[PDB]
RNA sequence: GGUGUAGUGGUAGGAGAGCGUUCUAAGGGCGUUGAAGGUCGAUCGUGAGGACGGCUGGAGCGCUUAGAAGUGAGAAUGCCG
RNA sequence: AUCCGGGAGUCAGACUGCGAGUGAUAAGAUCCGUAGUCGAAAGGGAAACAGCCCAGACCACCAGCUAAGGUCCCAAAAUAU
RNA sequence: AGUGAACCAGUACCGUGAGGGAAAGGUGAAAAGCACCCCGGAAGGGGAGUGAAAUAGAUCCUGAAACCGUGUGCCUACAACAAGUCAAAGCUCGUUAAUGAGUGAUGGCGUGCCUUUUGUAGAAUGAACCGGCGAGUUACGAUUGCAUGCGAGGUUAAGUCG
């Protein structure tokens, strides 16, 4: 009883060139090209997964630097003094604060001040 | 007016008339919760108290409960004949402000 | 365990008390099902054959030289790889057939047919007779006593009217008391035995 | 017992297992064999004793 | 079923449990009011993979339970086109 | 941990502390002993870097604290006392 | 695939010779196989007709990929690029309806796949590309684990009827 290797093939090779659309050329159109290819952008996007939470994080503290040094302060003594006064804020409130609300900033930045002013 | 509130793991930003989504939360689609904990109440004038604002809650309704779209995790050694492949999709719930503390 | 009796038409003629060793005795579910493979493995023919590499009508030569003609290198035309080379390891004829042990042989036999009477499933009538064959008294015969699903038709001996009539009807099969097997018991859903065929079989089921 | 319900007892038959299939079975490429030697060929090995 | 606590990199290699192909049996189904195959889609599952809809196509094919295997391809300075 | 049984693979190692021989107390040299990493180990530091310093990836997050190493600009954090 | 050979095959073809040796199946239910006209030397095409269907027209069932074209939504002539991945304005659409789809200036990060190696991006090895085919099988013995029937016992071989 013999089995033929009809349409399975096709099949599974047709899913894997449906994932490199918008690739370059010969990468979006042949088989192997494509297989390499997709292979590594899955190890890109894991790697990038965990990349991701560190870039937003020194972009929001940049900006919180920026901001600080408006209202007399630095980066590494505003956050001390927030310490200090048990205050609770992300960097991401902060930075989107230091935005939309310079008022509240400025609220937050007076407390620090007086917080390590012992 | 503003409020900012930690849930999840996480701080959010609120808002009345405002939907927000959030880590998943034991409760039924249609009935209400209470978000406790309340960092900030900006607004017109802030409240800028140690942890959090003494006496403020936030009200709201849960509206859906759902998942989002899919990840793929695949791992492969270069040269050493093997790799592993993996799927994930997350539940979160969404939830309707209604009356930051008053 | 006792079954009613029924005649070519009517009713309940009494009863008929059969064998508890036989009728009665609580089936074995493995065995059976050890019976119902090893016969159908036993009913087939394994002719199949494939040619290897040195059945196929092609060559000694070696196609070109080993070395220099910046090509790989070759052993004939007829290897596994060439197109319209020979086979590795294909079908080969083979037997496919097997015993199991006597004890439970007879343990499936016993336990079929005391299946098929726990369900009241099987059904005893005096007799069989017709003066010429005739399917369309046997159909009748068969709507008589309200049988509508696939019957095992168990006869006697030289009942050969009985036979004959019941032929060609596409729910019915006809076996002879001595010629039953565990695959013609489990495939139908009723037993259609006569009286004198049924004494026949407890004595040889014994 | 009918025969579009048949069920064998359990523990009695097992599957098989079929080596140079893929390397996430297990037994692709090589085939359980190691790396090269006398004991990696077709009819390789050593005789009894 | 709850709840705690602990664990979950991996080549050679051992152990477990599954996905898909073709054919046999028994059962229950579909089809010129359009089967298989082909093409497109923004769909589902932890993986192999599974559906539903459009267009093409013109006569056969699924599903359940068990069985049997010429049962899975990217590489051999492979063979044919 | 020990005892009985089924199935293996390995018998080309490399560098870095430490302590010895051969060498010229030369070699990314060679041959032994003892500990680690690599082999079979991703992630941060060392410009780039198998084997050095920190640390062992089941998965999701636009949350938090630290290690080695750092805070004038490239490039996150003191133009600190 | 199955005979080398489903077809005018031990043929065409190759060799002084002995000898070696292929490729090549499918319109439609029925030839109803396109009368007549127009462009053109013809080939071929466009109407008109046959037919359920001609994009079933003889290179004739279905008609995949490589490869070659035509039309368009978005980008591109100061820029060093294993070609993607993560972040993202503008433009263009509107789906198995849901945390929608295509393209994308600009910014961070990033030396293919396989084999053999102490060790590889390797200036070590293989592959032009696409499709098909292409590798732990069976017979008879020996041993262990699991499963079933009998149990101080267990079991038949050749053969005879079927």
């Amino acid at each position: 009883a013999r089995v033929k290797g009809g349409t399975v093939t096709r099949k599974r090779r047709k899913k894997v060139l449906k994932l490199a659309k918008g690739y370059y050329g010969s990468k979006h159109t042949l088989f192997k090209s494509a297989k390499e290819q997709v292979m590594n952008s899955y190890y890109y996007a894991f790697r990038d997964r965990r990349q991701k939470k560190r870039d937003f994080r020194k972009l929001w503290i940049a900006r919180i630097n920026a901001a600080a040094r408006m209202n007399g302060l630095s980066y590494s003594k505003l956050m001390h003094g927030l310490k200090l006064a048990e205050i609770d804020i992300n960097r991401k409130m902060l930075a989107d604060l230091a935005v939309n609300d310079a008022a509240a900033f400025t609220a937050l930045a007076e407390q620090a001040k007086d917080a390590l002013s012992k | 007016m503003y409020a900012i509130i930690k849930t999840g793991g996480k701080q959010v930003k609120v808002e009345v008339g405002q939907a927000i989504y959030v880590e998943k939360l034991n409760v039924e689609a249609g009935e209400k919760v209470v978000f406790d904990e309340v960092i900030l109440v900006g607004g017109e004038s802030t409240k800028v108290g140690a942890p959090t604002v003494a006496g403020a809650t936030v009200e709201g309704t849960v509206e859906k409960h759902g998942k989002q779209k899919k990840v793929v995790t695949f791992q492969y050694k270069p040269k050493k004949h093997s790799h592993r492949k993996q799927g994930h999709r997350q539940p979160y719930t969404k939830v309707m402000i209604e009356a930051i503390n008053a | 365990p006792n079954v009613a009796l029924f005649k070519q038409d009517g009713t309940q003629n009494g009863e008929i008390t059969l064998n508890e060793e036989i009728f009665g005795i609580e089936p074995n579910e493995s065995v059976v099902y050890d019976a119902i493979i090893m016969q159908r493995a036993s009913l087939r023919q394994g002719t199949h054959a494939v040619k290897n590499r040195s059945a196929v009508r092609g060559g000694g030569r070696k196609p070109w030289r080993q070395k220099g003609t910046g090509r790989a290198r070759q052993g004939s035309i007829r290897s596994p790889q060439w197109r319209g080379g020979g086979v590795v390891f294909g079908p080969t004829p083979r037997s496919y057939s097997y015993k199991l042990p006597k004890k439970v042989r007879r343990l499936a036999m016993k336990s079929v047919l005391s299946d098929k009477v726990a369900e009241n499933n099987l059904v005893a009538v005096e007799g069989l007779s017709f003066d010429a064959p005739k399917t369309k008294e046997f159909k009748q015969v068969l709507a008589n006593l309200s049988i509508d699903t696939k019957v095992l038709v168990v006869l006697e001996n030289g009942n050969d009217f009985a036979a004959l009539s019941a032929r060609n009807l596409p729910n019915v099969s006809v076996v002879t008391s001595d010629n039953v097997s565990v695959l013609d018991v489990v495939s139908a859903n009723k037993v259609l035995a006569t009286q004198t065929a049924l004494t026949q079989i407890e004595e040889v089921l014994a | 017992m009918k025969l579009h319900e048949l069920k064998p007892a359990e523990g009695s038959r097992q599957v098989r297992n079929r080596v140079g299939r893929g390397t996430s079975s297990g037994n692709g490429k090589t085939a359980g064999r190691g790396q090269k030697g006398q004991k990696a060929r077709s009819g390789g090995g050593v005789r009894l004793g």
